[PDB]
């Protein structure tokens, strides 16, 4: 049941610097005491990241190109983003992917759908606004998991693309500060490989409206775009990621 | 040492001449846990049946497809392959696994193959010229045969044009053999199609139906969901063995770890990117990958015109794992410890010197 | 149709380079033995050319 929204009110998005944010895990090997340096597409340390914005009005909800890999992070709190989108043209002529987290579970459908211009979800003052596609033709492959979910909790997110392994990163990040990032380290621990192997060039985030109109919920969520270049990763003695080096950023690092 | 030095007469002093190496005692071989088996039972093993135009097409996805269950029954009459090695089944991944079922009389068997040109292959069902894939099936008197009759199951007879491979017709157009100007109604030379199978009591053999699930393969470019059933051993601890954790094979020691892994982590590596620890994936247990004792064998011999007593080093090695010193530089076999001291005639290492007095060290 | 000259099909191991198998016995290809007699997935080991 696809629905238009015309009370959008208009203001450019936001800036910010992503810090010494964005590091995950290259592989899955224990690594103790040791600074193993790797080539792999990471977030550049202190680099230029796109800021979105939601407050009641704006209201972003854009459809950016995937590249070759998408840093996402999100200081949120009531659970305003609860998924993601994925897929080339996001029709009936094209495989997409779905990401829904509600109360039963997170739902990773692999199926062609045709999207509205503009997918939403509904929190009435529970969820009971399923208006997300208007139709469902076809699936050929679909996956259950577990739910991954001032602002108390920042919820960083890196997705990759290679021979099809759609790698799904994530940490959880205590913060503090209402806007902006914390200034720290924390490295972003696996969470499951996706091995479809479809084309993927863009993505979009689905976001949980709010009603008192139409209401809208206090969110501040970021899009990082990851670069292929070499880190310094050093390992604690318990095998975690403690600090990182961004080997292109400037002449020290190096 | 002599063939080594490539002569019948040996000079006094210490000659490197071979390498010990403690091979392994058996090859072990494991993997994750055997879950999540492919739901066969609703398709194969299924209530009610299709007609052969309408066979019901099922995707076998993202399973563990276990093929030694439907290969040994003996309650499928036959087991057909063209293309495929029935015994290698277990050993090969695939995209995708079509299963299709059917219901076809005794003497149509023979049709399911790959351009065969009979009555229900050019009009119900026609497989390609390099089909793959092999074809179960079972005679089905105990269930099937109803004397009031079995006219359930149907079969597409007639049609204009002969079909394409793997293509499926659900119409129900009158069927025009004739030059009479028909336009979906009957009459002289204008007939219904589908008719009915005929399965009965009476009939014998050679005239009894055949139910037939057949299974497709398709090996495109994308990853291999469908993978075949992986065996894993006995878990074996403190033996120089062969391993092989999820791939990772090589020869070691395995011992209990007290090393912390990340919950996500399988392999542990050092400052030279060996691997030195895995976690086990049956049970998460750390298993610590310490080197089989390997070492230099060193020949300690005086001159041949001397005596032909040797003393054997072994370099690195305690000598747990091989007139038996245990030196710093290793294992010491064949040379008396006295407790004297001596100016060095014979150096071993690490302050231990040799000399012919009986060979002492 | 010549049918005079048969290829061993199935054969249960590898054969070594200038080695040549002629024992003419059963192929067990089942888990259920053969047990000497021709039967289910139990075929000649020669198959004559069509
Ligand atoms: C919501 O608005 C969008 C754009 O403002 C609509 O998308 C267009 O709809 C018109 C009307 O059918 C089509 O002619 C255009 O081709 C559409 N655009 C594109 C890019 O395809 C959308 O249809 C609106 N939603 C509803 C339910 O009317
Ligand atoms: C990021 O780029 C945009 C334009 O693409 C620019 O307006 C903004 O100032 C840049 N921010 C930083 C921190 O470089
Ligand atoms: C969550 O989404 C699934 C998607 O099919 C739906 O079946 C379920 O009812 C939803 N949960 C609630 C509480 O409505
Ligand atoms: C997708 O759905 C359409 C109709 O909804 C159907 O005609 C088409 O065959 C389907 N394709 C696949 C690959 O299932
Ligand atoms: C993927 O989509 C992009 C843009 O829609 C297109 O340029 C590209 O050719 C597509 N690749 C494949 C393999 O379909
Ligand atoms: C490493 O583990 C020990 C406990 O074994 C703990 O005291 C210490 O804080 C840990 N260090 C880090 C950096 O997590
Ligand atoms: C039918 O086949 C499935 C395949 O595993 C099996 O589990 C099931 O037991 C079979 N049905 C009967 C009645 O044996
Ligand atoms: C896997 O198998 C082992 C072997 O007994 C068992 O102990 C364990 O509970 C099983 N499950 C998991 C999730 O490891």
């Amino acid at each position: 049941q696809c629905v238009n929204f015309t009370n959008r009110t208009q203001l450019p998005s936001a800036y910010t610097n992503s810090f010494t944010r964005g590091v995950y895990y290259p592989d899955k090997v224990f690594r103790s005491s040791v600074l193993h340096s790797t080539q792999d597409l990471f977030l550049p340390f202190f680099s230029n990241v796109t800021w979105f914005h939601a407050i009641h009005k704006r209201f972003d909800n854009p459809v950016l190109p995937f590249n070759d890999g998408v840093y996402f992070a999100s200081t949120e709190k009531s659970n305003i983003i609860r998924g993601w989108i994925f897929g080339t043209t996001l029709d009936s002529k094209t495989q997409s992917l779905l990401i829904v987290n509600n109360a039963t579970n997170v739902v990773i459908k692999v199926c062609e759908f045709q999207f509205c211009n503009y997918p939403f979800l509904g929190v009435y003052y529970m969820e009971s606004e399923f208006r997300v596609y208007s139709s469902a033709n076809n699936c050929t492959f679909e996956y259950v998991s577990q739910p991954f979910l001032n602002f108390k909790n920042l919820s960083e997110f890196v997705f990759k693309n290679i021979d099809g392994y759609f790698k799904i990163y994530s940490k959880h990040t205590p913060i503090n500060l209402v806007r902006d990032l914390p200034q720290g380290f924390s490295a972003l621990e696996p969470l499951v490989d996706l091995p479809i192997g479809i084309n993927i060039t863009r993505f979009q985030t689905l976001l949980a409206l709010h009603r008192s109109g139409w209401t809208a919920g206090a969110a501040a969520y970021y899009v990082g775009y990851l670069q292929p270049r070499t880190f310094l990763l050093k390992y604690n003695e318990n095998g975690t990621i403690t600090d990182a080096v961004d080997c292109a950023l400037d002449p020290l690092s190096e | 040492t002599k063939c080594t030095l490539k002569s019948f007469t040996v000079e006094k002093g210490i000659y490197q001449t071979s390498n010990f190496r403690v091979q392994p005692t058996e090859s072990i071989v494991r993997f994750p846990n055997i879950t999540n088996l492919c739901p066969f039972g609703e398709v194969f093993n299924a209530t009610r049946f299709a007609s052969v135009y309408a066979w019901n097409r099922k995707r076998i996805s993202n399973c563990v497809a276990d093929y030694s269950v439907l290969y040994n029954s003996a309650s499928f009459s036959t087991f057909k392959c063209y293309g495929v090695s029935p015994t290698k089944l277990n050993d090969l991944c695939f995209t995708n696994v079509y299963a299709d079922s059917f219901v076809i009389r005794g003497d149509e068997v023979r049709q399911i193959a790959p351009g065969q040109t009979g009555t229900i292959a050019d009009y119900n069902y026609k497989l390609p010229d390099d089909f793959t894939g092999c074809v179960i099936a079972w005679n089905s008197n105990n269930l099937d045969s109803k004397v009031g009759g079995n006219y359930n199951y149907l079969y597409r007879l007639f049609r204009k044009s002969n079909l394409k491979p793997f293509e499926r017709d659900i119409s129900t157009e009158i069927y025009q053999a004739g030059s009479t100007p028909c336009n979906g109604v009957k009459g002289f030379n204008c007939y219904f199609p589908l008719q009915s199978y005929g399965f009965q009591p009476t009939y014998g053999v050679g005239y009894q139906p055949y139910r037939v699930v057949v299974l497709s393969f398709e090996l495109l470019h994308a990853p291999a969901t469908v993978c075949g059933p992986k065996k894993s051993t006995n878990l074996v601890k403190n033996k120089c063995v062969n391993f092989n954790f999820n791939g990772l094979t090589g020869t070691g020691v395995l011992t209990e770890s007290n090393k912390k892994f990340l919950p996500f982590q399988q392999f542990g590596r050092d400052i030279a990117d060996t691997t030195d620890a895995v976690r086990d994936p049956q049970t998460l247990e750390i298993l610590d990958i310490t080197p089989c004792s390997f070492g230099g064998v060193s020949v300690i011999t005086p001159g041949t015109n001397t005596s032909n007593q040797v003393a054997v080093l072994y370099q690195g090695v305690n000598c747990t794992e091989v007139n038996v010193f245990q030196t710093r530089a290793g294992c010491l076999i064949g040379a008396e410890y006295v407790n004297n001291s001596y100016e060095c005639d014979i150096p071993i290492g690490a302050g231990i010197c040799a000399s012919y007095q009986s060979i002492i060290a």
